[PDB]
């Protein structure tokens, strides 16, 4: 339709191309489903008992052309779809990086109890239930849960991806213009799976991305070390922005080695 | 009285020669992994076969062809489920290892 | 036995002044309850509980799935509310440890405990008599199937009335069913619930399985069987081949949480994504479980209120076995958020188109039966048409999830929601309400009351579509399911017009309620005498109204596709044999409900950590399945003069009727 | 092979002309036997995902005495082959051989199970139970649920066997020996998937 939605107007590229795919799905079964629709009303009301004036053979029960068309239609139509469908899911798989000349932002997400937490590497920072990222720029994202399977979603820039503890997915995701995006965990995690919803912001540029990066780097508070993880994994709910200075250098595989641990 | 005494004793002779090779060549390790591997697969399958036709008396008119019937859909089921599942789960493992 | 003299509690009620009707008018269906009917009624042990015949054990399947439909969407009601109201800015009346409860209660209480013995009643009801069998292959066995659905009733009932049942949604998927957390025992309600309710399922599956394919009358080849019965065979196909998954899959977890054992447990070499697995791989074949009967039942409509042959069978007979083989290599829709990478996600998505094909078949198949015809508009024949056109929407909209692109912006949203209540509520429940309508003279004798049938559908499908379009446009929108606290203000007029859209169902149910009411008090003023009230085509309408408890005297020959019309094209329908022989009749045994209530008691004693009791239960189970394995006096013969009078009987109002021969 | 509109009798082939059979008896065992079949496959996928699970602990072949694991599958093809002697002899009637050879099946079923039980017992003792690893789980979870199957036919062995003892060899006797057979022979079948899978490629 001509919604203002988040997926009927999506601000990124896969989120453009979901788009475009939905419609034309859309359309392709419309094609089949709208005369089915229409015949099934239409048939309803014209072949009535009390219209004497149709044909009525209560007999015929087999055709040859009727079955051969009405195998035939949904073969085609399932045919398009299907090319497409193969099109489509090889073109916009999570793990596949965008084609752009542009170098993309690595972003280490995890999910915990009922928060987002996030780790920026080569940035070296940390913030709770916020990111942000110039416009116009590819982002890879690092997903995995803390302590059950969430599922990672800014629904107006593109996919979900779940968060699963002691496992590692990836997302490739771009803004086309700036602003400011909702984003959830689009899997039920408990209760605080309400709260648990941040926001992504798409500055124009990268001197205000930037900006926001030594914003960041202000925090009185560090996280330095796997005990303030811990202290900040605690269950919770609603919680604010907040943001950290110091990161131990590989905070995400620490957390990924929580649960491979051997001994 | 579809089994006789014979065809219970053939197919008891045939299932200790498919039991006692396997087990030999595992125990031994005389070939090499691969050639174990897919010998043991057969035998076992065959041993299968061996214990369906000898013990159980399967044939295709027994119930009017339906205790094969049944049983060609059960297996088609387990190979769906198992071999598909092993393929969903192998994909999924490799793309969720740290890369 | 003897003084069992059991019956269950009140559930609860509350006030919301909301839009000052959802919490009064919702009420209004809380408060609707009955007094004692005499609990332990000899009549009641001896003819309804310990009964072996199909045909009770089918109505009081389908009496299981009405007060649990009523119960369900109370709970349904109570989240729409709650929803409109955090959606508006306010803390509404439920906490979410209470409202994760409820949809997970509310989405088992659902697919189990009304989707599931609605259609399996149907086919025991009429099942059998299409196919011109006395009774089932196993009818302890089917009594024994219908007491563990009942244990698992019992078992959630409880949950709910104390407070503590899973919070986890309505599959429970691992880690956060782990016993690490969630250390309470709502998942073991869950556990057991689906354990006892599982393995009567697959006895069910069993029963009508060996029932179709041996016991039909002579003359009766398979591709002169009516569409019901090999839609019940491919459903019962079904759930043969996907029950023992279920009975795997939670028994895993069982161990996972008893035994302390690693299987989906995040940590020590487990995998929670084989559960996620082996749960889709079980619960896709539920879905043509639910879907491939209610086919068979619109088939049958169709057929008998067109006043017309149904057109092609054989190519509708091959779709509804396409559709059952097919639905075995699909399951990983459920999941393509998750990460397999576009291989297997491609070749699922394929998959699934593959089975929106003969779906088409068998639906412009129901069209052009329809194409002649004079088609009178009975309440059975609305809910058929309205089938179409909300299976049709239904159908696009979850092709549209099939697409593995179009699913990663669409899973676990409203649109999906919307998706499989649309098709649930279209297919399995326009058909519950079609079968029930055709089939209540079947069943009872007399017919229903026709206007408040008529009112009951267009409030159905109206309130549906009300419901259910804003859950769509909300899955557009971006609201994810099982949202429960601080929803965002710009959803909260989608879930406003679908909170009005509730209540419209509401009054739905409510005339539904007093449909059966009005039909109960007017028994004698609209009784149909013969067992043909629409015209008919399938034998079970040669029967009287209700049938004979041995089900034809005398067994027919069929010789056609469609006996009972071809009968009645040329005239020996209605025929009187000189002599009727001896009929082989099992008895009543008690001995289901016994193995019933031990496993009520074993369940019990799992849930709460008892282990001895648990023993004692497992035990009486046991020994109660080998004394009754002892017993030898199972069958009866009903002598020739008791099937004389009653043979006579029908035949008396046959010819006060006006047919002869 | 005809159509004969005219044969309106209740007329079927002879097998000694009762026609109140216990076939549909047999068919519904095996139809259930297939529904188990699948059971024990997701238990097998189940393993075969989980078989790498082993998270500190010991792997298969750290664990598996293929000389223990040959003799417990000799025990069990012992079991078969004498409860295919057992249905030699009814069919040629004759009890107090049907209940010598169920009961010689009987003590090679009770070995297969105990040597079933010392295995478990001396995992859970060292420390190596089903709650070690996901491996263990799994291969708790697979021989394990073969080993319940196995102990519910003895249970059904021995309450068949009183049957016999008491009441001789009826008609119900014939058709519970038979559904029996069929419970017994596919356990054997399983153990050779059982073996094949999970003891000889773990101890490869
Ligand atoms: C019994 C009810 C029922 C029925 C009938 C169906 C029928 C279908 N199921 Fe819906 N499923 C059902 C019960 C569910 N499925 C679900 C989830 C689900 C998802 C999950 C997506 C996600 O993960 O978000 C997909 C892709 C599908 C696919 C389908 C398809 C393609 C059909 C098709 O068979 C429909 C076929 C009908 C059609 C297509 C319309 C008829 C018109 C035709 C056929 C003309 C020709 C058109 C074409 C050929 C395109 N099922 C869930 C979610 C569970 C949960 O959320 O926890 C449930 C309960
Ligand atoms: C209990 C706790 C454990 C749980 C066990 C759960 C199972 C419990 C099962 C219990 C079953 C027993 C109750 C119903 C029996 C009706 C038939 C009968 O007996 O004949 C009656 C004659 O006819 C009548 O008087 C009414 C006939 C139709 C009633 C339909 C009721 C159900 C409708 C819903 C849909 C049905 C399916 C529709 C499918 C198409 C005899 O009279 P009566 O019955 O003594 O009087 C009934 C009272 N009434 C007159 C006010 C009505
Ligand atoms: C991963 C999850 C694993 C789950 C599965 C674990 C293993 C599950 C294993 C299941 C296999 C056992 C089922 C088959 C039994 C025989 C059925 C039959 O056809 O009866 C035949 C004879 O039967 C008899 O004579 C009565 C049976 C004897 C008692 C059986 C005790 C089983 C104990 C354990 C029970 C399960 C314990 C489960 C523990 C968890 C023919 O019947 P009939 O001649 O018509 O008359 C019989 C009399 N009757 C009508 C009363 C029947
Ligand atoms: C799993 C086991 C599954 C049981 C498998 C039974 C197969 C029956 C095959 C068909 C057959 O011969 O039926 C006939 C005999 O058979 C029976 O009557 C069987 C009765 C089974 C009772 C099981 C209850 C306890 C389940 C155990 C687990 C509970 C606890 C789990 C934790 C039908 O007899 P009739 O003609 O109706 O007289
Ligand atoms: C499907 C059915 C199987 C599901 C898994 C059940 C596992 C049993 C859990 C036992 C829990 C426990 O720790 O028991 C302690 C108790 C002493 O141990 C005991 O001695 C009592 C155990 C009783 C278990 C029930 C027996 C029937 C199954
Ligand atoms: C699906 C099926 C999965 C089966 C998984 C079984 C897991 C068992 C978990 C046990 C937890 C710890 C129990 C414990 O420490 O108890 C030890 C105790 C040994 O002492 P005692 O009671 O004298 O033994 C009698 C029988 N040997 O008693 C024991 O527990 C020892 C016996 C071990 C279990 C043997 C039987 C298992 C099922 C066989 C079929
Ligand atoms: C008028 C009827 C119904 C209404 C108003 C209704 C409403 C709802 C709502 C609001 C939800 C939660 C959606 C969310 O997450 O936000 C839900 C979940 C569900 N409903 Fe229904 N429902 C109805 C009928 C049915 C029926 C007939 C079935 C039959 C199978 C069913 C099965 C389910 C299932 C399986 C779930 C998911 C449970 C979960 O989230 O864990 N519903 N329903
Ligand atoms: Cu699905």
């Amino acid at each position: 339709s001509g919604c203002n939605s988040a997926l009927l107007d999506p601000k990124g590229q896969i989120g453009l191309e979901q788009r475009s795919l939905i419609l034309t799905a859309f359309g392709l079964m419309l094609i089949v489903v709208i005369p089915a629709i229409l015949m099934a009303v239409g048939f309803a009301w014209k072949y009535r008992a009390s219209n004497k004036d149709a044909k009525y053979s209560p007999n015929w029960s087999h055709s040859n052309k009727v079955e051969a068309v009405v195998w035939t239609v949904p073969i085609l139509i399932i045919i398009f779809l299907a090319v497409l469908t193969w099109k489509t899911t090889h073109a916009l798989e999570p793990s596949k990086p965008l084609a752009h000349d542009e170098k993309p932002i690595t972003i280490e997400v995890v999910s915990m109890d009922w928060k987002w937490f996030f780790i920026y590497p080569e940035q070296g920072i940390a913030t709770v239930n916020e990111i942000a990222f110039p416009a116009n720029t590819p982002v890879y994202f690092k997903v995995t849960s803390n302590s059950v399977m969430n599922s990672f979603f800014i629904p107006r820039l593109g996919s979900q991806i779940y968060a699963m503890a002691g496992m590692q997915t990836r997302l490739h995701l771009i803004a086309n213009e700036p602003g400011t995006y909702d984003g959830i965990s689009a899997s039920y995690s408990g209760p605080g799976f309400s709260g648990m919803k941040f926001k992504a912001i798409a500055t124009p540029d990268r001197a205000a991305f930037d900006q926001w990066v030594a914003k960041a780097k202000q925090s009185p508070n560090t996280m330095s070390d796997m005990a303030a993880f811990e202290k900040l994994a605690a269950p919770s709910e609603y919680n604010q922005v907040e943001y950290f200075s110091n990161v131990k250098p590989d905070l995400f595989a620490d957390v990924i080695n929580k649960f491979m641990a051997h001994g | 009285s579809h089994g006789s005494v014979k065809t219970y004793m053939t197919g008891f002779i045939l299932s200790i020669i498919l039991t006692v090779i396997p087990f030999w060549m595992v125990m031994t390790g005389a070939a090499s992994p691969a050639v174990i591997l897919g010998t043991i697969l057969a035998m076992a399958v065959v041993q299968v076969l061996v214990h369906l036709v000898c013990f159980l008396h399967m044939n295709t008119k027994s119930d009017e062809g339906w205790n094969m019937t049944a049983f060609v859909f059960t297996v088609l089921i387990i190979a769906i489920l198992v071999v598909g599942s092993i393929w969903i789960m192998w994909n999924l493992n490799y793309n969720m290892m740290m890369h | 036995m003897f003084g069992k003299l059991s019956l269950d509690a009140v559930p609860f009620h509350e006030p919301i002044v909301m839009v000052t009707i959802a919490g009064i008018i919702l009420g209004g269906l809380a408060l609707v309850g009955l007094i004692t009917y005499f609990g332990k009624w000899t009549y009641l042990w001896k003819e309804w509980l310990t009964s072996v015949d199909h045909k009770r054990l089918g109505i009081m399947y389908i009496i299981v799935a009405i007060v649990m439909l009523l119960r369900g969407f109370a709970d349904a009601i109570m989240m729409r509310s709650q929803q409109a109201l955090a959606s508006a800015g306010e803390a509404g009346f439920l906490p979410p440890h209470h409202y994760d409860q409820i949809f997970t209660a509310h989405g088992v209480i659902m697919i189990f405990f009304v989707a599931m013995p609605f259609v399996i009643g149907l086919m025991n009801l009429v099942v059998p008599l299409q196919i011109g069998a006395r009774d089932v292959a196993f009818p302890f066995l089917n009594n024994l199937s219908f007491w563990f659905t009942v244990v698992g009733v019992i078992l959630v009932n409880v949950s709910l009335g104390v407070g503590e049942f899973a919070q986890t949604g309505w599959l429970a998927y691992p880690p956060l069913s782990g016993i690490e957390y969630s250390p309470g025992v709502g998942v073991d309600y869950w556990i057991w619930s689906l354990q006892l309710s599982g393995i009567g399922t697959t006895l069910t599956g069993i029963n009508f399985f060996v029932t179709i394919l041996k016991m039909r009358a002579p003359g009766m080849t398979m591709f002169k069987m009516p569409v019901f019965t090999w839609a019940s065979l491919c459903a019962n196909v079904l759930i043969i081949a996907s029950f023992p998954i279920l009975t795997v899959t939670v028994a895993l977890l069982t161990l996972d949480r008893y035994l302390g054992t690693h299987f989906f447990t995040n940590d020590m070499g487990g995998n929670m994504m084989m559960y996620i697995n082996l749960i889709w791989a079980w619960g896709h074949p539920e879905v043509y479980i639910l879907i491939l009967p209610v086919f068979g039942v619109f088939s049958e409509i169709a057929a008998t209120f067109s006043r017309k042959r149904l057109f092609g069978y054989t190519s509708l007979v091959w779709a509804t076995v396409c559709i059952t083989v097919l639905s075995f290599i699909v399951w990983l829709h459920h999941f393509f958020t998750m990460g397999a990478g576009a291989n297997v996600n491609a070749f699922f998505g394929i998959t699934t188109m593959i089975i929106a094909i003969p779906t088409g078949v068998k639906i412009f198949n129901w069209l052009f039966t329809m194409y002649q015809g004079r088609i009178v508009f009975h309440s059975a024949m609305l809910w058929t048409i309205g089938f179409i056109v909300t299976f049709s929407v239904g159908g696009m909209t979850g092709v549209l999830l099939a697409v593995p692109g179009a699913d990663f912006v669409l899973h676990n949203s409203l649109f999906l929601i919307a998706h499989f209540h649309n098709v649930i509520i279209g297919g399995v429940v326009f058909g519950c309400f079609a079968g029930m309508t055709y089939w209540w003279p079947k069943a009872f004798g007399f017919k229903l009351n026709e206007t408040w049938g008529k009112r009951a559908f267009w409030f159905w499908i109206i309130g549906f579509f009300v419901a259910f379009m804003p859950l769509y446009a909300l899955g557009f929108m971006g609201m994810t399911r099982r949202l429960s606290q601080q929803i965002d203000p710009q959803f909260h007029t989608m879930l406003m017009i679908a909170a009005s859209g509730a209540v419209l169902i509401a009054l739905g149910i409510l005339c539904l309620v007093i449909q059966m009411y009005v039909s109960i008090r007017d028994r004698d003023q609209n009784r149909d005498l013969t067992g043909d009230p629409w015209g008919g085509r399938t034998l079970e309408w040669a029967t009287s109204s209700p049938p004979p408890f041995y089900n034809f005297a005398v067994v027919p020959h069929v010789h056609e596709r469609d006996a009972f019309w071809e009968m009645k094209e040329k005239g020996e329908a209605y025929k009187k044999p000189d002599h009727y022989e001896e009929i082989h009749m099992p008895k009543n045994s008690g001995a289901g409900i016994v193995i019933a209530a031990f496993s009520t008691i074993f369940g019990f004693a799992m849930i709460w950590h008892i282990w001895w009791l648990a023993i004692v239960g497992f035990a009486g189970m046991i020994i109660t399945w080998i004394v009754k394995s002892f017993d030898e006096d199972v069958d009866y013969y009903v002598p020739v003069a008791e099937i004389e009078k009653l043979e006579n009987q029908h035949f008396d109002e046959i010819t006060k009727a006006g047919l002869k021969n | 092979m005809a159509t004969d509109t005219l044969t309106h009798a209740t007329a079927h082939a002879h097998e000694h002309g009762h026609h109140d059979a216990g076939g549909t008896k047999i068919f519904g065992f095996w139809i259930y036997l297939m529904s188990d079949c699948i059971l024990f496959s997701i238990l097998f996928a189940t393993y075969a995902v989980l078989v790498n699970g082993t998270a500190g602990g010991p792997t298969g072949k750290d664990i598996f005495e293929l000389p223990f694991v040959l003799v417990e599958t000799f025990l069990l093809l012992f079991s078969s082959i004498t409860y295919g002697m057992a249905a030699i002899a009814m069919y040629k009637n004759n009890k107090s051989q049907v209940i010598s050879w169920l009961a010689l099946t009987w003590l090679f079923g009770a070995g297969f199970i105990g040597m079933e039980i010392y295995e478990f017992h001396h995992l859970i003792v060292n420390g190596m139970g089903p709650d070690r690893s996901g491996f263990l789980s799994a291969f708790f979870a697979l021989v394990g649920t073969h080993g319940l199957h196995v102990t519910s036919g003895l249970i059904w062995m021995a309450v068949l066997m009183v049957q016999i003892a008491r009441r001789g060899l009826t008609s119900t006797n014939r058709t519970r020996i038979m559904c029996l057979s069929l419970f017994w022979h596919f356990l054997d079948v399983v153990w050779i998937c059982v073996f094949t899978v999970v003891y000889l490629m773990g101890a490869m």
